[PDB]
Formats: C-alpha cells, structure tokens, sequence
C-alpha cells in the first residue's frame, strides 16, 4: 500500500506475476530430535522493489 | 451414432486453454443464461400488435467448484490479474458430445467472486462469468 | 470374467460348484424407465413386406431412457480392493466404455458382510452398480398419406 | 363417444408443422397464459359500478422440454433465425382428442430462451412463445 | 505432499495477533465476502458491448462463536474500545494448510455486534468485520 | 472456578427490582439487539477508504413470557402507567453467573405490546423495551 | 495395541482366543466415495516403457475423497474412559496425526452395552470412528500428441 | 439440564404384580484430559528484495 512493492505486473511483458509470494516449511517431517530445541523453521518471503524516476528524456520533433 | 445416454463423462469445458475439473455435487454446475429477453410483444388499446426484437446478444455463466480444485487456482489468479489492471478475454466454450449441445465465447471477463466460507465441511466456491458475445452451437445429433 | 478385475465373475442363479475362493457374482435387481414420456418415436419401413396395396409396412419404435439395477459381490480375502479398483474405475475414460448406448451411472455404497460357512469367517463384500440406456423395441404401425378437405361459405 | 380418462396421448401439439415430442416430466410441460385481465370493475365512492372490457387478445405459452428433443433443435435453429434477422410467424395449435379443448394461433414469435445447465443429471429446458392473436377452441365434447 | 483431506483441524485464523477457538457447528463458520461486484457488463441498442472493471477492493467477514470463547472476549473488548474512541486496525488473517487458500488483510475494523440472547440452550453470537483492503492468497497446492 | 455448563438455573434478569420468572420454551427467550451498526465503510472511485463510528448506543430488548406469570402483570401495570401520562425509567439488567456475559441499563422503555391470544392452548406474550443506552459487561471467565 | 490407549487392539474376525480382560476390537463396517466426480486426473509416463512405436505408456490415476467407517468396541472394566480419552484426543494437534492423505474426522456416539457373557455382566462399550481420505490407482490410457485442420471458403 | 417423561410399566414378577416406574436423566459437564506436546519459543525471518 505504501508504495515500496511492484504491483503484480512483470516489467518484461506486462503480463501476470505476483508481487510478493510467503512460503513455509512443512513441520510434518521435522524429527523429534530437531523438535526439541524450540526454535522453528525458516519462512522465507518475495519481494519485487518498486523503481522510481531520476531522469526523462523528449524529443520535440517539429515538422513547420 | 446412435443417441447415447447422457452422461457428465462426455461433457467437455474449457477455459483459456485448460479444462475444467475439480465440479461441486449437484444438478446443475455449469450453468449459461442469456442476457436479456429475445423480444417483446407490444398491444395497443385498439387490439393490434407489434413485436420488437434486441440486438443484445450477451450471456452469463455461473461454474461450481470444490474449494480444492486447479481451476479454482487459475480463476483466483485471473481475478488478481484483472484487479492489477491488466484486462484480456480468455475465452470459454463448452459441449456435450453425445448431442453437440452447447456454446463458446471469444472474449470473457470475471464478473463475480466467491465467498472463502471454512467450517465444518467443504462449501461450493461460485465464479460468474459474462461474455459480450456468445455463440450457441446447434445440436446436429438431436 | 471381468476385463479391469483380474478375477473370475459368473451368473447370478446358476447349479455349478463355487469357482475359486476370490470370484464375483452379479445378479439383475430391477429396471425400469427413467423418464414419464417418450423422446422420439422411430418410423421405418420394413425392408421388402407388403400390406396387399402395394405398400411397404412400416415398424414404429419409441425410444426412452431406462435403469438397470445391478447387486455385485465378491466372496474371497480381496473383496474391499477389487471393488475400490471398480469405483475408480468409473472416473477415468476410455476404460469404462459399453458397447451400444449405454453407459455407467453410478458405482454405490461398498459394505463388508463377513459370514461364518463352512466353519470359518468367509469375507465378502457387495455393492450396487447402475447402468443407463436408451430403449429399443418396434411394432408395425400405419401410416397416412393422403389428403382430403372441404370449404363451403353458408350463406354468400 | 364416451368422455373417456385424460391421457397425454392423446394430447396433440404442432409447432410449425412438425409435431412436440420430448416433454419433461411434470403436471404441466404446456401452459398457455393470457395477456391481460379480461376486465376491470370501477366502483365509486356512491356506490355506483362500471365495468370496463379490455380487447388485448394475446397469449403466451411456455413449453418444458428434455435436453435430447428434436424440438429443441427446430427451436433452436428457430432462435438463431431470428438473431439474424428474419421475422416470421411459425403457427403453433395443440389441442385434447377427449375434450376438443385448446387453442391455436397464427403467428408466434420467440420471447424467452433456455438457460444450458449441464450439472450431473439432466435438466429442464424452458421456452416462452408469445402470439399477438390466441382462439382457443370450445370444448363440445364437455 | 499430496492433497490431503479437507479437515478444521488444519485451517488457522490470527485476529490481532491470538488465535480463534471457540467456533458454532455447521459448514459455515467464517465467512468473507467481497465488497462489491468485479465488474460490470453495458450492452448498448446496437448491439456492441463495453465492460467496466471497479477499483473497489475491500471485503467483510463474519465469525460465528459460542457464548463461552475467549475470541468473544477479545472482541467485545475491541467493541468498547471503538465505542470509547480510539480506532486502529486489528489486522486479521485465515488461511487452510492443505491448500494455501485464504487471505489476510492489515486494517480491519467491528462493524456489526451480536445478539445476547440466553434462552434455555447456547446461541450463535456472530461478528461482522469490514477491511478496506483484503489480499487473498494464491491456492499454490491446487 | 472451572468454565463450568450452561443451564438456564445460573442466568439472573432483574426488572426495576423484581425478578423475571416465568420465560417460554426455546432457545431464545431474552434477547437483546443493538440499535444500529456500529460503523460503515466507504470505498469512493479511486479505491481509498474512509471508515466512520456511530455514537448510537442504544439497545432493544425482547422477553417472552407465559401468559401467567407475574412479570407479565408488572409489565402490564407499567403500560397502564405510561398510558397515563407518568414517564419513567425502570432500569433492566441482566446477566449469566457462569461468564459474567451480558449487560445492564439504566433508564428503559416499554416500547411494544402483546397479543391476547386465547385459542386452545396457551400462547406466548412478547414485550420490547427500549434504552437510551445500553452498557454490557465484559465476560471476565472467558 | 494403540498407541494413544494402553491397551491391546484386535482385527475384527479372526480366530483367536480373546486376549485380555480389557482389549479391543476394530471392525470395517462400509466405505464409499464422497463427492459425484473427481478432483483431478494425474497423469504420469511409466517408468522404461514402450508401447510398440517408441512412445513412453501413459497411467492415469483419479483423485476423489472417500470415507470409511469402522467400528470400535472396548470390552471390560474401563471401556468408557478409554473411549472418552479418544473421543478427546482427536481435538488436539500432534496427536491425531494418520500418515498418508488421512484424516480423522468425527467420534461418534459412546454407548455402553453390557451382556450377560459367562455368568457375568461383561462390560462393553461401542463407538463409530470415520476416516477420511483420498483415492488412488492407476490405468493405462492413450493421448493424442499432435493436430490436424483443414480450413477452406466455401465460395470465394 | 433435563430430566424426561416419566412412565408406568408394572411388571407380574414373582406371582404379583410390582409397581415400577422409569425416566430419563441428563446431566452436562465439561471435559477434561491431557497429552504431552511440543511447543515453538523462537523464530527465525529471512527478507530479501529480488532487484535493487
């Protein structure tokens, strides 16, 4: 919303692509031993920075 | 050739290329209907008529999925698509075998979306589609 | 002997001794039509009759949809599996195709009736199978081929 | 000539020559509905009466047919006619051999059309036909 | 990882940071709803067709718990808080495991309260909540 | 002090001093509704929101009793005393021993009246109060 | 023997003597499909194959829900606490956990029969437990692989 | 929370017949139990942006 993330559109083709995408690990298969400790695992997360403008180009060509 | 039973087995559905799969229970889960009335009749107080018939030619379609379904995911990510501003037609068209009945589109769009209901049990997920144009085709096999 | 199980299936009422320990059984429970009325009725002409005029007879036969009802069993230690590999059988096409205008409606509920013969517990397991198909018969009927009509205006 | 048991076989509809045959299951597959309301009585605030007769003579008649049914597709190709832009009247008269009860028109016109719901069993298709002149025949066999 | 069995015990809903326990039996229990339609279809007299695409992406939910669940206390804290005057956002969230289908949004607010009735056995005590954005998520698993 | 069962034996109401007795069967005998929603949400053409809390506090309550029970004579007495002109407040309160779940008021209102119906059984008799506002209690048991 | 009760548990008709004072029984009473048609097909190239022109064969396999429904009896004298304790046990995570796409889904009501067996009321107690879980198998299927059109104006 | 309908059903036992009567009680309480298990008490979050 505040304006940090693309907005859903690949640059290449305009086309669809998610902006942001949230993946977590299964604990289904996670053994006892490791399941001790209390420490969880690693969620991992996309982003896709939102570019911003420094400089613009024109061209004025007059045809008189 | 001769007029087969019907069957749900020999009903074909595609959208945007793939199928149709995952179908909620029931008597009716690919449902089309048209626009508007074909015409209107017009009596005046004398005793005559006049019949008047539209130019609309436009249809909706209402599908059913289970909440675990692939085609449920690709609608899902069709509805995003269209809400961050990109707008295509991908086209749907579906048949019966046994009798040719049917119809097809060019162009669609999503026009409604469903209500993400959890409880107890699974619930049917509702998509409403509506085309500018669609074409039945006539059942050559009676 | 059915083609997707591997095993031997045979007649419902029949005198012969049991087959093997697994083996299947179906019988026919009822039919009956499906819908109130008619679809279309079929006219055609009997191929080279006559009605003594010098006109080919003609066989009408209605056609209308019907259900068979079926009662399966297994008898033997793999009734529960060979029966689960017959109701998803039913879902994937080109596997569950019948010759002439029918077609597999629906595979029901799988019960579990273990029964003590012959001094040991004999499993067994039984369901009910639907088909669906359209009606074929044909009676020879008569036909009308001519016209006759009369105006008169009552009082010109 | 006994006024013999009602029976849908002897109930005959004809639809533009050709005859209707696949009808759904129910208490009514053909119903034909009039227009308007015969009359319309005004009393005033004496006490006074007039009645007012109205000449809107129009029917509409609404026809319940299987998915499988050659009538579905002359109407149908009938709709798809329409579409296009031809405007003909297609007569359409059914009528009981008992009772000599029924009607028939002249010209018809299609108003409604179904709605293709595929589902897992079949389903109803209903077609709406208007004319702008009904004579219902009197039933003389009581 | 196959696609399991739909089950309650796998689906996960977050209301400000505590979970939500105590849920009414029946296939309906949380519920979202988007706010308006996607679209909207405009056929005009000739016969061409345009299509309008709204901006509007808000939602609404409902929660229906039991008369004796902590989540109710929670909320009818947050009621009185609102009712005082303070107004923040209470981010909510659900989501199944099974299928990644779900969705979350960042500011929410009450916008509708239970009926306390007691009568001789529980009651449903239903809460209806408004965000302004709502970002469903993808159902990846299919 | 265990979250123990519901039962009606543990639910008090008091009405200006008396008690309330005698309650039809069902699963609904007091109930109480608020006035109006809480708030409202408002998506304008761009897709910002604006969001908007009411300052109506204020309540309904509904109670259904036998027609022989002594609150119903207390409300009838009331009735009569507002018909007469005299205009006061006879504050309500209600409340659950178990989950310290519901509410009071101060200053209520009769707002509806029943129904004498005789018939061949007995019928329930519906009274609506109204308050100016309403305070409930937080459910400190859970 | 479960792992969530302390106790020894049984298949349903077997010809053993009874084990213990306080045992088990489980017993398979039905199953059957859950939703009219399928969810997916998956379709997968066999291992090392070849179906006579250098094609790869093609299975099949549907996916659908299933339910089954089993029947459990705890005969002797704790029959009611060991049911209460699965009857509260399917509520809480870790705990109730199946190992392939199952799921358990409702405990059903506990009734207590006792029965008159040896000279002795024997106490017992009865439930249903319901499973739930997906299908699989796999056929042998045909695909097309490539196309075909012709395109001509009638009337140019 | 209930308690039924109360019925009448003597019985001729023992040459004479025994007045008896039968209902049904219902009571209601909650349930209590307990099983061992695991619990989470840290965390971990990796972010990264693709394209700077």
């Amino acid at each position: 919303r505040a304006g940090i993330v693309a907005l859903d559109l690949n640059p290449l083709t305009g086309a669809y692509e998610p902006a942001y995408t949230i993946t977590v690990p299964s604990v289904f298969d996670i053994p006892e031993s490791q399941r001790k400790a209390r420490i969880a695992p690693a969620i991992q997360v996309r982003f896709r920075y939102a570019g911003a403008v420094h400089y613009s180009v024109i061209n004025y060509t007059m045809t008189f | 050739m001769a007029m087969k039973a019907y069957s749900m087995l020999n009903v074909t559905a595609t959208l945007d290329g793939r199928r149709v799969i995952g179908l909620m229970d029931g008597d009716d889960a690919i449902t089309t209907s048209p626009g508007v009335d074909v015409g209107t009749m017009l009596v005046g107080a004398d005793g005559s008529w006049l019949f008047s018939q539209t130019a609309d030619k436009s249809a909706t379609v209402v599908i059913k999925l289970k909440p675990n379904s692939p085609t449920h995911r690709q609608l899902t990510e069709k509805w995003m698509a269209q809400r961050a501003g990109r707008l295509v037609g991908f086209p749907f068209d579906f048949i019966d075998s046994a009798s040719n009945e049917g119809g097809t589109g060019a162009e669609f769009f999503i026009q409604k979306a469903p209500d993400d209901s959890k409880g107890n049990n699974a619930v049917v997920r509702e998509w409403t589609i509506v085309t500018g144009e669609w074409t039945p085709t006539i059942p050559t096999l009676l | 002997m059915r083609r997707i199980t591997g095993i031997t299936v045979i007649k419902d009422h029949q005198s012969e001794d049991r087959p093997a320990l697994p083996y299947g059984v179906v019988e026919l429970a009822n039919f009956r039509d499906l819908h109130q009325q008619v679809r279309t009725i079929h006219y055609e002409d009997i191929e080279d009759s006559d009605n003594g005029e010098g006109f080919p007879e003609v066989q009408a036969t209605p056609e209308v949809e019907q259900e068979w009802v079926f009662l399966v069993q297994v008898y033997g230690p793999g009734g529960l599996d060979y029966l689960r590999k017959v109701a998803a059988a039913f879902h994937v096409n080109q596997v569950n195709d019948l010759p002439g205008s029918l077609v597999i409606h629906e595979v029901a509920q799988i019960n579990s009736i273990p029964e003590f013969l012959g001094e040991r517990w004999e499993k067994r397991a039984q369901t009910n199978i639907t088909l669906r198909g359209m009606s074929t018969d044909g009676f020879k009927v008569d036909v009308i081929e001519q016209h006759v009509i009369n105006v008169t205006g009552e009082r010109a």
